[PDB]
RNA sequence: UGGGCUACACACGUGCUACAAUGGGAAGUACAACGAGUCGCUAGACCGCGAGGUCAUGCAAAUCUCUUAAAGCUUCUCUCAGUUCGGAUUGCAGGCUGCAACUCGCCUGCAUGAAGCCGGAAUCGCUAGUAAUCGCGGAUCAGCACGCCGCGGUGAAUACGUUC
RNA sequence: GCGGGGUGGAGCAGUCAGGUAGCUCGUCGGGCUCAUAACCCGAAGGUCGUAGGUUCAAAUCCUGCCCCCGCAACCA
RNA sequence: GCGGUCGCCUCCUAAAAGGUAACGGAGGCGCCCAAAGGUUCCCUCAGAAUGGUUGGAAAUCAUUCGAAGAGUGUAAAGGCA
């Protein structure tokens, strides 16, 4: 790999803030916050709120109610 | 920042919240009341914990691309079913009953002198 | 190493069993990943290409090759050899790391994400994912980008059939529609 | 809008006609002058010829159309352009 | 019975609201007049964020009510920003009147937040409680005015002179 | 065959000598007028006949092509 | 006479060596490159199909097919993978 021409690349850990799913992968970005990891090593930690586990599509269950039928709206509206 | 929109820094917290899509001034006051944060402080002066509490309230709320998709879905629903309102949306004319002989520039667009 | 470990451990035995390969050598694998960013705006301002190149390098971790128009086309105000579009090639460990990050982080951050296509196969077991916009990769920082842009990520595998390629990609994690 | 206590509005004659056709394997066109009538789930799946001032324009009802007035789906005046 | 008079590539007249700090917003505090009221004006209380709803009170009225008017004044905030200016358009959710609110009513809440940075040639009203500006009542009226009629609050600049 | 030309609705610059598309009249809209004209204020209207080369860049340079105008197409 | 031409390069005429005329049929030249020269090393094209944001017939990307259908500064012939 050529020297001094590639963007600075470093290993980094990512944690899903919502669920805490963890994985170690390289990145160009660096995080001031660093964490430990199995094999007795520490790496910068880039916290993320949304990941595969958190994202609804990967789960297969949808957070949205999928809206209402108009007649049902009317049913609740006029008590019918 | 909060909902993916970098709200102004020096502005007061209520106004900076209003800069978020889907949130008006009344809604901003309500969410700040729930979070207990005073309305006068600037967002820069807000602590990290206050910001996180505000984030939880906003996430509980429905805003940004979610709200935009919902409104577009409603408008698309009208247009597809072919309602009078749908045709109004399609042709870019006032939908709420206004007269189109004059005015109507907001929907129509810039005047064409032809 | 996570995705490489996942492949060699889970995916390889699974594909072997599913497709009844006489020898392990037949196991399809991701040969390479080529990410291409087509910048026609370079003609108007080369700085657009420079920013796109900077974004791609940050996203990928490698300096991109600045492709050049093989032919001069008047339709696009294009002269042969103009540096329009860039690409990066990733193999082995860097390939695995970038693919894992794409599966986990970048794809969810896509606007209104309902998964990836299930027909973008050349017919030989090689796939391509057409990213509409950047800012989905965490390295972008969502602020440096003055102009939003997309890209095309071509995953080249040794799979002989679209079926085998689909199985490998799904097992590696691919939200097909 | 229409106050909640009042319920919906639907002209009794039109409502009676749709109810009569409810027990039908195949629906027949219902000719109405009642623009005011509100659409109902019972209306769903029918074809209603709504008078538009000079002729009964047919409209096929669906669960998306429910909750609106019939007259809104029958444009009154034609404007092709200039 | 239904629709149209409510159309809409455009042109003109008459107005309303704005483009902001002589201001926007929040709280507190003060001063009117002309008029209307019987199935009408509605007190008070309760419910509702609000439009309003329920119970209910007085008055055919210098007796009760509509009706504690708004500009104003005192604090607090905003700091020149297409914004905490602007309030069009739009989505949603509702209050009324009416047999009925889609064509096609008014109003309320949430959400959205358009043009607009003081306006070319030209052109209008006004000589004092006037212009400007702030509200209030009324007729028509089930419902519905930025219009009209009327009422009061605050309240100026200028007039050398008759060439045009 | 010899020349002259293709730029806004019309007529003309700009072409030689490469950078930026203009003048006049006309048209549309609004003013003034009792009304028209004149006058005043706004606006529109061409990617320069067309297709390729040269250039960093073409209305401009090069090549061809298509149109329109004038002349010629045979002399003892 | 008028028009055209006058020197050099390429093709056909040219009759399978060479050469061969006409006011015969077609085109070019009066340069260009400081690399577009030399050498060492290395590489193989044009198009098509399929898939893929802007992106459209056609910009860039990937697999496959593809013996030259490309390219070779500049006319043609010859030659060159
Ligand atoms: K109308
Ligand atoms: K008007
Ligand atoms: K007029
Ligand atoms: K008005
Ligand atoms: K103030
Ligand atoms: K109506
Ligand atoms: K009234
Ligand atoms: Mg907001
Ligand atoms: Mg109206
Ligand atoms: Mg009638
Ligand atoms: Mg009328
Ligand atoms: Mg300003
Ligand atoms: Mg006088
Ligand atoms: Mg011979
Ligand atoms: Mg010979
Ligand atoms: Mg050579």
């Amino acid at each position: 790999m050529k020297q001094d021409i590639h963007p600075n690349y470093q290993p980094v850990v990512f944690m899903d803030s919502t669920t805490g799913f963890k994985f170690l992968s390289g990145s160009t970005k660096g995080s001031s916050e660093t964490v430990e990891w199995e094999d007795g090593n520490t790496y910068p930690l880039l916290r993320v709120e949304v990941t595969s586990d958190s994202h609804p599509f990967y789960t297969g269950r949808q957070k949205f109610t999928q809206a209402d039928g108009r007649v049902d709206r009317f049913n609740k509206k006029y008590g019918l | 920042r909060i909902a993916g929109v970098d709200i102004p820094r020096d502005k007061r917290v209520v106004v900076s919240l209003t800069y978020i899509y889907g949130i008006g001034n009344t809604t901003a006051k309500k969410v700040l009341a729930n979070v207990g944060v005073s309305e006068d402080v600037r967002v820069r002066d807000l602590t990290n914990e206050q910001t996180d509490a505000i984030r939880a309230e906003i996430d509980k709320l429905k805003v940004e691309g979610d709200l935009r998709r919902e409104v577009n879905l409603n408008i698309k629903r009208l247009m597809e079913i072919g309602s009078y309102r749908g045709i109004r949306h399609r042709r870019g004319l006032p939908t709420r009953g206004q007269n189109t002989k004059n005015n109507a520039r907001t929907r129509k667009g810039p005047t064409k002198t032809v | 190493n996570r995705l490489k470990e996942k492949y060699i451990k889970e995916v390889t035995p699974s594909l072997v069993e599913k497709f009844n390969y006489s020898s392990v050598m037949q196991t399809p694998k991701v040969d390479k990943i080529v990410i291409n960013m087509g910048v026609g705006d370079a003609v108007s301002n080369a700085k657009n290409l420079d920013k796109a190149v900077e974004e791609l390098a940050l996203i990928t971790g490698q300096k991109p090759l600045i492709t050049k128009a093989k032919k001069s086309i008047a339709g696009f105000r294009l002269r042969e050899g103009m540096p329009i579009g860039a690409k990066v090639t990733l193999r082995g460990e860097r390939m695995y790391e970038f693919l894992d990050k794409l599966v986990t982080v970048s794809l969810p951050r896509v606007r209104d994400f309902h998964g990836v296509s299930k027909k973008a196969f050349d017919g030989r077991g090689n796939y391509t994912l057409g990213i509409k916009e950047q800012l989905i990769f965490p390295e972008v920082d969502y602020d440096l980008v003055d102009k939003v842009r997309g890209m095309d990520i071509v995953i080249v595998t040794t799979a002989n059939t679209d079926e085998e390629s689909r199985e490998l990609l799904a097992q590696l994690g691919m939200p097909f529609q | 809008g229409r106050s909640l206590k009042k319920g919906p509005f639907v002209d009794d004659h039109l409502m009676k006609k749709v109810e009569a056709q409810q027990g039908a394997e195949k629906k027949k066109v219902i000719k109405t002058w009642s623009r005011r009538s509100t659409i109902f789930p019972s209306f769903v799946g029918f074809t209603i010829a709504v008078y538009d001032g000079r002729k009964h324009v047919p409209v096929y009802i669906q669960e998306d159309m429910v909750g609106h007035k019939l007259g809104e789906f029958a444009p009154t005046r034609t404007y092709r352009g200039h």
